[PDB]
């Protein structure tokens, strides 16, 4: 068996959180369904109905150290945009990257990121980037590329 | 694996 997780958008910031669980369900004559949401560690008072085809979507991947190949320039990620004041998972595009050898700590590279809903821009560590899921079949393809 | 600790506000 493969473990399918979610990941949903809030309207209260746009931000991206695991969800913890499906409550409930609503349905519209006008179609998009809504999902009642208990977010991962934030409990009862955080709920939420969200649209279900534009807002809730397969968990994006923390990455480890060797997946920063798979990390490419036009490719969407799930980016952490830590500030004072607040940190939050938002969607970026990925504009370039500076490649570098790895040490003792993992990975070196850098990523000029683009958040999709402010159009910021930032230089983050692959610590804060995630992986849209689709991106393992990329890793695929690289591990067939092995020595047998 | 692991995702950082949101803060929201
Ligand atoms: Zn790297």
């Amino acid at each position: 068996s493969v473990s399918v997780e979610f990941e949903a958008k809030s309207a209260r910031d746009g931000a991206w959180y695991d969800v913890a669980a499906f409550l409930s369900h609503r349905l519209f004559e006008s179609g998009d369904p809504e999902v009642r949401v208990r977010f991962s560690g934030f409990g009862a008072e955080e709920d939420e109905w969200i649209n279900v085809r534009k807002c809730v979507r397969q968990r994006s991947l923390p990455c480890e150290a060797t997946e920063c190949v798979a990390v490419l320039p036009g490719d969407l990620i799930l980016c952490f945009q830590e500030g004072k004041d607040q940190a939050l998972y938002y969607d970026a595009h990925v504009l370039d990257a500076q490649r570098r050898r790895h040490d003792v700590g993992g990975c070196r590279c850098r990523f000029l990121v683009r958040y999709d809903h402010d159009s910021s821009e930032e230089i983050v560590p692959l610590r804060k980037v995630c992986r849209r899921p689709e991106t393992d079949y990329r890793l695929q393809i690289l591990h067939a590329a092995r020595a047998a | 694996r692991t995702k950082q600790t949101a803060r929201k506000s």
